């Protein structure tokens, strides 16, 4: 009978019409012939496919799923609704046979058809292969599968964009559901554990896909770390307004109307990031004021600590670091320039490690004090243990020729006092022993000043104007336009640029200093000098035994003799080993020219410096 | 970075030490007053463009007051008050209290004068000490012979080394004679003076003065190299911050302590070998000399790296260096003051050589010359300071003489 | 009789006649009909499996075009279940003429292109055919080949027509896209232009159509979107719209407006494009910048590297040091400017701060000819030549444009030196004396007046070069440029495709011209230079034999008085009468040179043989 | 190329440039203030090989202004009001011998007065020298001040004169012969200008602007640049091939460009004597009126090869210049300018002959003995100069 096939169409069990729970076929028999239910088969599809996808809906009613896919059986539901009202009134006119229903459902089974393959994926992966799966079926043919397909997606990509409204305009992040790209590493560190990008989870109907990643980023930047509650707030209350009054949402927007949007909103916020680290922060005052005091650039400093400090860094670092240091640097800095200019209160000192103690001279270092200054600005640790570690060794340098030149001040002293005036006879073997202690100064005070002048101005200054001057004031590569030719953003000389581009130009800027041709079948380069630097501190410490023997030859001489004659034989014949273990420093640093020069020559960039150093 | 005292002694020392306080005052933004000039903003750090707080350091050689008055710590000492009031009244800002005044055309009358008033001499030197809180160097500005400089000056000299134990670094930047009577045996006495209570010599001859500049203008020319070497000094950089640090690297022994320098005259590459050229030199030069130290100045600021680089490994090959010597030319790039315009280049050459045998040899061919044709106990201690002058400028001519054969290794 | 083959034509059984009889009466109405029905299960077979994501977008609208008369068949078995159950009273005889008179017309010709399309799927300007799954080429070319076939019917084309339209209606959304702004949006590989400035757009000649096959037509096509993604890449402007509309073709892919319309893109996309390079980079500016850069249009520049590195353009290669002539040439023609943020330099001071001067190891007269099949012969040019003015003044242009550099250097050394040398051999002191012997006075009158006949060759085969060659080649091409550019002002040559061939023709006749292509004509520039020069230097070094043939000026610049003074100057009159034997040796084979190819390619090297054969006979 | 430095010595000299340097100034725009005009930097013309750069934007010439009487100096100081003051150099000469001896005790303060002029240079390349032959103030000097810089620049600085012929006081045969002599062993290239044939010209003043024109018409291509010419020694290289037959004379044309180098080449036209039988050593000729067509050039320089008359052992050929027009002036027309040298010099050396061997035999302390000396030198140094035009002519002149 006709009337009976409406009962199975809502999914009820007539008297002879039976089915079973699940994935089980309308199997009936005995209608009138195989004639009549062959045809009766593939309408009996239609039944089976509208029972196995109301289970689907049933069992996912808006409940066991927080996710993306619970608008998606808003969908599910709305064509369900519309499915069962064709049944009732093509069913309402009398039908004659079983097949004038046939033919009002065939345009149905279109729809139908894709409903189910889509559902057939859930509880799988059920993360961006929903998502993407039905954006692949908005661009095909046959327009009864396109136009489920938009409808299925326009509606779905409202939650999708909630979270990208939110990262536009207000700068967080509401996300909970394994999506949208920018995730929060839990490790804290600095500002580039925090918001990264993966490439992977980018979708394929997100045009810009970059400039999102840099609005979002630096809002967090310009709310958290450099508050500014008053631009953010006027920011907030203006775009979020034309995004909501007049296009009632971002899915409304096509895709022109998005790229409009996102670029005159990706350069709005770069000139309000420039401007405050630049007219405000100050960010190129301070790289050229942390190479004056990190890069020795003002000598006369550091010259001053050496000299109003020579009485605590003799002792250990059982130093307070807090009354004593804070002593030193505070005189010296009157003795020498800094007294002057402006930046005078961010400049500190420490002592670096005092647990070690293993001398003075070694545990000092300088510290500029960037406090705030609302600006990191990303100089964490790898960017200044690196940055610390160049200061040090600069500091031995600036220590040893500050010993070697009052090493001149004080055997010139020695010679006129003592030795021209020593019995006019014994002079001849003591000028000519002094004029080598003296020489042997000129050999080490020149191998030192022009260390330091390939380091200062080849390595350090040649570096800060490529990398920090050229880069930030200065154009790229990178044009050429007549802007005549077609038809409050204030566009100033700082070639505006992110957050991950602001820490790369200081980053590579220190890492091409201290890694650039000889800082790092032998030993290291920095290494090779160490060892040299070694026999200078050994040659001014075994100096001064050679001082203090003198003053005493002139002792014996005013006041004068057989036991004199002994007393006497055993002085210069201190001098006689003396001079000899002079000449076992003096062959080590003529093994200097040897082992350098033999490993300068192998790099073009050590080429200049295999004849001057 | 202790500050540095300046003595001009003699009729030379007080014009040309005009010239060389007339250089600091424009240098550092002073003027004759004396008050102080609102720096400039170097071009090394600008600012966001739409489109005190010095960063030199003139407290070596100018003292500070409560007015912000600069004034520098000269001492100003001579015969004749005609040449202290053509200096004092030139530039105002000289402190009165340093003016001395008494002629002496002799060194006995010049040395006798410096022993009868030691105690008025040495309490005005001691004043300048307590205004500064560090010192580290002395600087003398004297001739050579002519005036009374040579006389009175070697005694001042000799009052800084019994006062201070003679732990400061002295410079006396003599002035030697043209090529006169007296001039001859003045030259021979105050350098074994010259030779005994100094540290550093830079020697300039009058003679090969006139030939570089083609009397005033032989005074601009002494201020400009001695202004030069305090340009590391109070403009800070990466090194030579103290002028020991510059000395030290350029004297090898005690007694190899004479300098001569040569002003350059365009880009920084021909700069450096116009500097290597021997007519440039004050000094005068004979044959091929061997060149132990030098040092290049390139005050004029230059941001021309890897170009330097290339003038230095050219200025190696063409200047023949003392064996024992290692062949290192340096060179210091020295910062433009933002007072003076930026559009001039300078460049000063201070250098170590051999080039100092014509010179000591041309006195002491003329001294015996003079001393055997012409010739109260008054003449003993005359005779005996002349034959201990004799062989005392001896000493370094063979030490000079024996430079350019390798030696000092036994 | 009747309701068993109504259920037939459906796809089904009928329990009688053949599944998914031996009866056989009068019933010969019926042989036909179930033949009729019989692949109505084809097409809805094919409906399932062509319908898939892959198999290309175009086979997707007519799966749905299939599908639409599968309801508009089923739209027919109400009437004849209408015409079963009523009382007709007319059976066996209208049945025939009813089922085929609306539906035969169309079942038949929607078969076919179905069949096919499962037989080529078994089998499976530029380049990359080998097209895979038969997607999209191999269906729109056989639907032509349909319409062919049944020339001759009006009642069976007309449903072809309107099944090529809607089915090739999505190809035209593409196609209009790529021909009006640029776009490429095709997520298969279900298009002509493949995007892979050269090597970057292949056509993939597998899929065409019968008309997309002229090769004239397939540059239309193609040039069409690339000059426009030029105008893209350049200023922006995703999506430009330029505040107007397009006619935006629609109708077919079978049109007399096909031809015209491609065309009509064609202009637009060279309109737009020629505005960019002529308004927007100032191409009128690079024009002249390259004459006075490689042929010296103002040679005051060049004059002054001359005689500045006069000494170092002498000696060899290996006598000479690379950075010291690239350092003098950038004082003389750059000048360093900052690039500080905030200005903008034109084209005039980005192409002057861009050259290089290189000196590498070859010759000029090995370089033109590897090119068809001392330092101042490998000295060279080179200009980057920045986007987008490296895609119409290419590689193949500077190429025969820098050779002209090399041989206007090379000639102005020759007249550099023959100009230094009349100062020495005229007006010097060695070599004008007053008191020497009339026999070695004939002898430097004999030197001046051959070197004075040598050097009037330099200055008759420059002014042909600098003057009838590349200033009068030139004439048209200025004029050319200008009143191109004062039409594109006016508009919101005409072609970007000639101004390639024009820049072309203009550098080749500069090389054909200038004795630089035939084999015969090369050996005597090679040979005739190279003896100038070796006359040059020969000069130079008699200014010290000249020195020990007067007596007087030997004593004022300290073997003499022997016959060794005679010997010597018989061996000066030797090598000097050698050297004057070979001048008229080379110079009478370098006119017939110029008489033998003067009159069979070129007219204008014929106008020098008349002017060069005229003065050195006389 | 090279800068160039000019002197103007004489009464004559300094009214000639005072019209040479008013037209130099006229075809770049320069005012007669000193004040520069901008083009109608980024300039193509260079007028720095003439005018000195400064810091203040002030254009003053390089020029020196070296004469006996302040007269007509006063005359160029006020009129053109950009002359250096330091440069003009001031103190009546009618003869020879009195003009000679005041270069000779001034020779130190003069040439110290041009070393002025070399420094301000960074390359020069040629000297100048607008004086007159005949006359006490402009040969007398004059001659010293062309000995000064030969020796001391030694033949490496080119020195260029443009002189002036007498056409006709009866001292005039005697100072002539003197500085002819100074004139052939120590000048590089030398101008003849007649002032009667001038005159002809132009149907004092109408005679100095045509020199004006054919003095500034030869560095034409020196300042202006083009493709060819750009220096003053690939200029004078073609018209003098030995340098004992260095005099060189010109033409000037006041429509077509190839009637334009047939009107150039007819001896009505001409600055100098033209004798009947003229035979030519070598031309260049000077389009600087803006011609483009060159296929009317192409005819004139065939049709100008086998007309006129040629040297044998010379190669004939007719150079001719493209120049092009100043921007700053108007374009009038084509203008012509041939310079060249010719046989047709000798009438006019041995008129200068006859008038001194006729007054040596009518004869018209210590100071005449040697004047006769210096008479007699003076005569076989123009004589032999004289052979030596006769001698090129023959076929004599290709054998022993």
């Amino acid at each position: 009978i006709l009337t009976y096939l409406p009962y199975t169409m809502l999914g009820s069990d007539s008297k002879i019409f039976t089915f079973s729970n699940n994935y089980t076929r309308l199997e009936i028999p005995k209608d009138i012939n195989n004639s009549f239910s062959s045809l009766l088969r593939e309408v009996f599809e239609f039944a089976i496919l509208y029972k196995q996808l109301a289970i689907v809906v049933d069992r996912y009613k808006g409940t066991l799923v927080s996710a993306i896919k619970t608008a998606y059986i808003a969908i599910l539901e709305a064509q369900l609704n519309k499915y069962v009202n064709d049944i009732n009134n093509i069913f309402n006119n009398k039908p004659n046979s079983i097949l004038v229903v046939y033919n009002s459902i065939f345009p149905w089974i279109s729809i139908l058809r894709f409903l189910y393959r889509v559902s057939n994926r859930l509880n799988r992966l059920d993360g961006y292969e929903f998502l993407t799966f039905i954006y692949s079926f908005t661009n095909h043919g046959d327009p009864k599968i396109r136009g489920i397909a938009v409808t299925a997606f326009t509606e779905v990509v409202k939650p999708y964009y909630n979270i990208v409204e939110h990262w536009i305009v207000k700068g967080e992040l509401i996300d909970n559901n394994n999506e949208f790209f920018i995730i929060f590493d839990q490790e804290q560190n600095e500002f580039n554990s925090i918001i990264k990008l993966l490439p992977k989870k980018i979708p394929a109907f997100i045009k810009s896909s970059d400039k999102i990643f840099q609005i979002g980023k630096t809002l967090i930047f310009l709310n958290k770390y450099c508050r500014e509650l008053k631009w953010v707030n006027q920011y907030n209350v203006k775009y979020s307004a034309i995004l909501f009054n007049n296009h009632q949402g971002l899915a409304s927007m096509t895709t022109n109307e998005m790229i409009k949007l996102i670029d005159s909103q990706y350069n709005e916020i770069l000139t309000f990031l420039t401007q405050i680290i630049q007219g405000n922060n100050k960010l190129f005052t301070h790289v050229y004021n942390f190479k004056r005091f990190y890069f020795m650039e003002t000598n006369d400093f550091i010259d001053a600590i050496m000299v109003k400090g020579k009485d605590v860094f003799n002792e250990s670092s059982v130093n307070i670091s807090s009354t004593y240091l804070r002593k030193v640097l505070q005189d010296a800095i009157q003795i020498s320039s800094v007294k002057n200019f402006e930046y005078v209160d961010r400049l500190d000192s420490r002592v670096l490690n005092p647990q070690h103690g293993n001398l003075g001279w070694e545990s000092f270092t300088i510290e500029y004090k960037i406090d705030d200054l609302p600006m990191s600005y990303l100089f964490e640790g790898h960017q200044h243990l690196q940055y610390l570690k160049m200061f040090h060794f600069l500091w031995k340098l600036r220590q040893l020729n500050n010993l070697l030149n009052w090493h001149f001040e004080m055997f010139n002293e020695l010679n006129h006092n003592v030795v021209t005036k020593l019995s006019s006879r014994n002079r001849r073997p003591l000028a000519k022993s002094l004029s080598i202690i003296t020489s042997i100064r000129f050999h080490f005070t020149q191998f030192l000043n022009e260390l330091i002048a390939y380091l200062s101005y080849d390595v350090i200054e040649e570096n800060f104007q490529q990398h920090i001057v050229r880069k930030l004031f200065y154009n790229k590569n990178d044009l050429l336009l007549n802007k005549s030719f077609m038809n409050d953003l204030p566009k100033f000389n700082v070639n505006l640029l992110t957050i991950d581009e602001l820490v790369e130009l200081h980053g590579t800027y220190i890492d091409s200093i201290i890694n650039s041709s000889l800082l790092n079948t032998n030993i290291s380069y920095i290494d090779q000098i160490f060892n040299i630097l070694q026999t200078i501190f050994n040659f001014i410490n075994t100096s001064q035994e050679f001082y203090s023997l003198v003053v005493t030859f002139g002792l014996l001489v005013r006041s004068d003799e057989l036991e004199q004659d002994q007393e006497d034989l055993e002085f210069q014949l201190h001098k006689i080993k003396r001079k000899i273990y002079k000449d076992i420093y003096q062959h080590d640093y003529k093994r200097q020219l040897n082992d350098l020069k033999n490993d300068l020559n192998r790099d073009y960039n050590l080429k200049d410096l295999s004849k001057l150093l | 970075p202790g500050e540095t005292i300046t003595l001009q002694v003699g009729q030379c020392g007080n014009q040309v030490g005009l010239q060389y306080w007339q250089q600091l005052a424009t240098e550092h933004g002073i003027q004759s007053d004396g008050s102080s000039t609102p720096y400039p903003k170097d071009i090394n750090d600008l600012q966001l463009q739409e489109l005190k707080y010095r960063n030199d350091h003139p407290e070596l050689f100018f003292t500070l007051s409560d007015s912000n008055t600069y004034t520098p710590r000269s001492i100003l000492i001579d015969m004749e008050p005609s040449v202290i009031a053509k200096s004092t009244s030139a530039l105002p800002m000289f402190n009165p209290r340093n003016v001395h005044l008494s002629a002496a055309n002799n060194w006995i009358n010049g040395y006798k004068y410096g022993t009868e008033e030691e105690e008025t001499l040495l309490n005005l030197i001691d004043r300048e000490v307590d205004k500064c809180d560090n010192l580290s160097n002395f600087q003398l500005f004297h001739s050579v012979a002519g005036g009374t400089g040579s006389g009175v000056g070697s005694k001042m000299l000799e009052v800084i080394s019994d006062r201070y134990g003679h732990k400061k670094l002295l410079n006396t930047f003599s002035i030697f004679p043209s090529n006169v009577v007296v001039q001859p045996y003045n030259t021979i006495l105050t350098l074994k003076r010259l030779i005994d209570y100094s540290d550093a010599t830079f020697v300039f001859h009058n003679d090969s003065l006139n030939r570089i500049e083609n009397f005033l203008g032989a005074n601009k020319l002494i201020a400009l190299v001695s202004a030069s070497v305090s340009n590391p000094l109070r403009f800070p950089g990466y090194m030579y911050s103290s002028m020991e640090s510059i000395v030290s690297n350029l004297i090898p022994t005690p007694d190899l302590k004479f300098l001569t320098s040569s002003i350059a005259p365009l880009n920084e590459y021909d700069m450096l070998l116009e500097l290597s050229n021997d007519r440039y030199k004050t000094n005068r030069v004979g044959g091929d000399t061997s060149y132990i130290s030098m040092l290049n100045y390139l005050i004029g600021y230059n941001l021309d790296q890897r170009e330097i680089r290339k003038g230095i490994l050219k200025s190696q090959q063409r200047i023949s260096f003392v064996p024992w010597v290692a062949r290192s030319v340096l060179v210091v790039h020295g910062k433009k003051s933002p007072y003076l315009k930026n559009t001039n280049l300078e460049g000063i050459q201070v250098t170590n050589n051999t080039s100092m045998i014509d010179v000591f040899t041309k006195i002491l061919k003329q001294f015996d010359l003079l001393i055997k044709r012409k010739a109260v106990e008054e003449e003993n201690e005359v005779m005996e300071m002349f034959n201990e002058s004799r062989e005392s400028v001896k000493s370094i001519i063979d030490e000079y003489k024996a430079c350019k054969e390798i030696t000092y290794l036994d | 009789i009747i309701r068993e083959l109504l259920f037939t034509l459906l796809g089904h059984e009928g329990h009688y006649i053949q599944y998914s009889n031996l009866d056989i009466s009068l019933k010969v109405i019926t042989k036909k009909l179930v033949k009729f029905g019989k692949f109505y299960s084809g097409l809805k077979s094919f409906i399932q499996v062509f319908d898939n994501n892959k198999f290309g977008k175009i086979v997707q609208k007519f799966c749905s075009e299939v599908r639409k008369f599968l309801s508009s068949y089923q739209q027919v078995l109400i009437n004849v279940e209408h015409e079963f159950k009523f009382n007709k009273n007319f059976n066996l005889n209208m049945l025939d003429s009813l089922l085929h008179q609306e539906i035969s017309n169309e079942m038949t010709h929607l078969y076919q292109i179905g069949i096919e399309i499962s037989r080529i799927t078994e089998e499976r300007n530029l380049y990359y055919g080998k097209f895979d799954c038969c997607k999209g080429g191999l269906l729109l070319q056989v639907i032509q080949e349909r319409m062919v076939y049944y020339k001759g019917d009006p009642t069976s084309l007309d449903f072809l027509t309107q099944l090529f339209d809607i089915v090739s209606s999505d190809y035209i959304g593409m196609l209009n896209q790529w021909l009006l702004e640029g776009v490429i949006n095709d997520p298969f590989d279900e298009f002509m232009i493949r995007e892979k400035w050269n090597e970057l757009f292949l056509i993939k000649i597998d899929g065409l159509l019968n008309q997309f096959q002229n090769s004239t037509i397939q540059s239309k096509i193609l040039n069409t979107g690339k000059y426009l993604n030029i105008f893209k890449r350049c200023t922006g402007l995703h999506n430009f719209e330029s505040l107007k509309e397009k006619l935006t073709t629609i109708t077919s892919l079978a049109a007399p407006d096909l031809e015209l319309k491609i065309d009509e893109f064609y202009h637009r996309a060279n309109k737009m494009l020629m505005k960019l390079l002529f308004d927007g980079y100032n191409f009128p500016s690079v024009v002249n910048i390259f004459q006075r850069l490689f042929l010296f249009a103002d040679s005051f520049q060049i004059d002054n590297f001359i005689d500045s590195t006069f000494s170092e353009l002498k000696r060899g290669k290996l006598k000479i040091s690379v950075s010291r002539l690239q350092k003098q040439y950038d004082d003389i023609f750059k000048e360093k400017i900052e690039n500080k943020v905030g200005v903008r330099p034109s084209v005039y001071d980005v192409l002057k701060k861009n050259q290089k001067l290189s000196v590498t190891s070859e010759s000029l007269y090995k370089v033109v000819e590897e090119l068809m099949e001392p330092t101042i012969t490998s000295v060279d040019l080179t200009i980057p030549l920045p986007f987008p003015l490296n895609l119409v003044l290419n590689q193949q242009l500077s190429y025969q444009y820098e050779i002209m550099f090399k041989l206007l250097i090379n000639i102005k050394f020759i007249s550099k030196y023959n100009s230094s040398n009349w100062q020495e051999m005229n007006y010097s002191k060695i070599w004008t004396n007053s008191h020497f012997n009339s026999s070695v006075k004939k002898w430097i009158l004999r030197c001046r007046v051959l070197h004075s006949r040598i050097c009037s060759f330099i200055h008759e085969l420059e002014n042909y070069i600098v003057h009838d060659v590349i200033e009068h080649n030139f004439e048209e091409i200025k004029n050319l440029i200008h009143t191109t550019a004062t039409n594109l002002a006016t508009s919101e040559i005409s072609t970007v495709e000639q101004l390639i061939q024009k820049f072309l023709d203009y550098s080749s006749t500069l090389l054909n011209d200038s004795l630089l292509t035939r084999e015969e004509s090369l050996r005597q520039l090679r040979k005739m230079l190279d003896f100038i020069f070796h006359f040059n230097n020969y000069i130079v070094q008699v200014k010290k034999v000249l020195v020990l043939l007067n007596h007087e000026l030997f004593n004022e610049y300290s073997p003499m008085d022997q016959e060794s003074i005679d010997k010597r100057f018989a061996n000066l009159s030797d090598t000097f009468l050698m050297q004057y034997e070979k001048f008229g040796e080379n110079l009478v084979t370098f006119l017939a040179t110029i008489k033998q190819v003067g009159e069979r390619e070129n007219q204008g090297l014929l106008e020098l043989s008349n002017r060069l054969e005229l003065c050195f006979p006389e």
